[PDB]
DNA sequence: GCAGATATCACTCAGCACGA
DNA sequence: TCGTGCTGAGTGATATCTGCTTTGGGTGGGTGGGTGGGTTGAGGCAAT
């Protein structure tokens, strides 16, 4: 048994692109890394386990044009609906052309490659080292919740739940709320907490983390 | 490999009909004959198996019939001595208990350890023989279920194989009117009473 | 040049009979 | 009653001697080297 992709990113972020192009197997088998931080396999001579704890980030692309939002996202790759729904957060990433986003963007670009830095002077760019420091300091911290946020947390999740009531009739709303959808707020909550180098999780990581899991959807399943 | 213990399956409908083939003689004889390359030789698999599968859809739909939205032969649910539905229905008072029952992560039980050994004294020692009772009214069951209309001896023997569990945890070495009883009322309510 | 299996030769010891 | 010179016998150390490869196979390696050689065929199982 040789180990593949998923096992050498054990204890790290594994980097998939073109995750259209998965064949029949690991298809199935992506599933279980997801769910749980571990690769079975009952094989001919091999009846173990492999310990994969690693978080996936994934991309995909239409494989001849453009995306088309009127079609469901089904309709033009191969991912299963299933596997979708898995996804913490999901982003649809769209590029419609016009004039004034394209000058900013080309004029950005051309900056970058006269002097390898940003054209705007409002912010400095974090050194890249630093941020790495600050980074492994803020996961080697862990919080906790309490009962005053945990209120709201159930409250978002009914409200959550009793919205996708009425989105049911839509065939690509592979973002039904579940109890997945409350664990995942959790632990978004818990990361903006992190970063914030405290201990106790507050009103305002809940609320933060509550709008990229609303602006992952709304922005990319209406548009 | 889990001679005397119990398997375990993940994604029962994402398995290919050829190796699910295996199982039909696991279940029915508790054992697997292999005759390929000169080796002629039957290994015991006395095995319990516990198998779990999604739906075809991204939910479970009430209005088909069981044996469309689960896959699998029709068949094949018949082997299984219980099969269950869980389905995570939307309510304001379901999800609102859940909910508060997930999150304090962040009505005693016993201690596993005991809990093993109780498991394995009862599993070795206890004995339960069945009564004149339990048939009188085993064979009534049998032919209640039966009349109503999948129904195959299969199920009378899942009853008889429940009503010999249930008197174990007891401590009993006679199966009495009440387990049965709790049997049949165990499967008559997994599928579901609609 | 080096280790191992083998056979060769030389030296020294316990018994023996006689003479003191 | 007894003391000692001559003899056969048996080890100890030492002299010559053969041998110093050896061997089919990958848990003996390739800084040991090809003038020391290694030349299948059916059946089972994963991928698909």
């Amino acid at each position: 048994l040789e180990g593949g992709a998923l096992v050498l990113a054990d204890n790290g972020i594994c980097c998939i692109d073109e995750f259209d192009k998965m064949d029949e197997s690991d298809r199935t088998a992506i599933h279980e890394v997801m769910e749980q931080q571990t690769i079975s396999i009952s094989k001919a001579g091999i009846n173990t386990t492999l310990n994969a704890r690693t978080s996936i980030l994934a991309a995909a692309n239409p494989l001849y044009g453009r995306y088309n939002p009127r079609l469901s996202p089904l309709d033009n790759i191969n991912l299963p609906a299933a596997l979708l729904s898995r996804f913490d957060i999901l982003f649809l990433m769209l590029d419609i052309p016009s004039r004034d986003d394209d000058e900013k963007l080309a004029e950005h670009v051309t900056y970058v490659h006269m002097h390898n830095k940003q054209p705007d002077l409002d912010f400095t760019p974090v050194e890249p080292s630093k941020m790495r420091e600050y980074i492994a300091y803020a996961k080697t911290k862990r919080p906790v919740m309490s009962e005053a946020v945990n209120d709201y947390v159930v409250q978002a999740y009914i409200r959550l739940r009793q919205d996708s009531k009425r989105e049911m009739d839509s065939k690509f709303s592979f973002g039904q709320a579940t109890p997945r959808t409350l664990l995942g707020i959790i632990r978004l909550s818990q990361a903006l907490a992190k970063l914030r180098l405290a201990d106790m999780v507050d009103i305002d990581d809940v609320e933060e983390a509550l709008r990229l899991v609303r602006v992952s959807k709304e922005s990319l399943y209406q548009e | 490999l889990s001679d005397g213990g119990v398997c375990c399956i993940d994604e029962f409908d994402k398995m290919s009909d050829s190796t699910r083939s295996v199982l039909h003689e696991v279940m029915e004889q508790q054992t697997i004959s292999i005759a390929k390359a000169g080796i002629i030789t039957t290994l015991n698999a006395r095995s319990s198996i516990l198998a779990s599968a999604n739906p075809i859809g991204s939910r479970y739909n009430p209005n088909l019939p069981v044996t469309e939205n689960i896959d699998l032969p029709p068949p094949l649910l018949s082997r299984f001595d219980l099969v269950y539905l869980v389905l995570d229905k939307v309510d304001e008072k379901n999800d609102r208990e859940l909910a508060k029952h997930l999150t304090n992560l962040y009505d005693d039980v016993l201690p596993v350890e005991f809990l093993t050994m109780y498991i394995s004294y009862a599993k070795e020692h206890i004995h339960p023989i069945i009564t004149e009772a339990a048939k009188t009214e085993l064979v009534r069951a049998y032919v209640g279920m039966r009349k109503m209309g999948t129904a195959t001896t299969r199920q009378l023997e899942s009853m008889i194989r429940l009503a010999e569990a249930h008197a174990k945890m007891k401590l009993k070495n006679v199966v009495e009117l009440e387990d049965v009883q709790e049997a049949v009322r165990l499967i008559r309510s997994a599928i579901k009473d609609y």
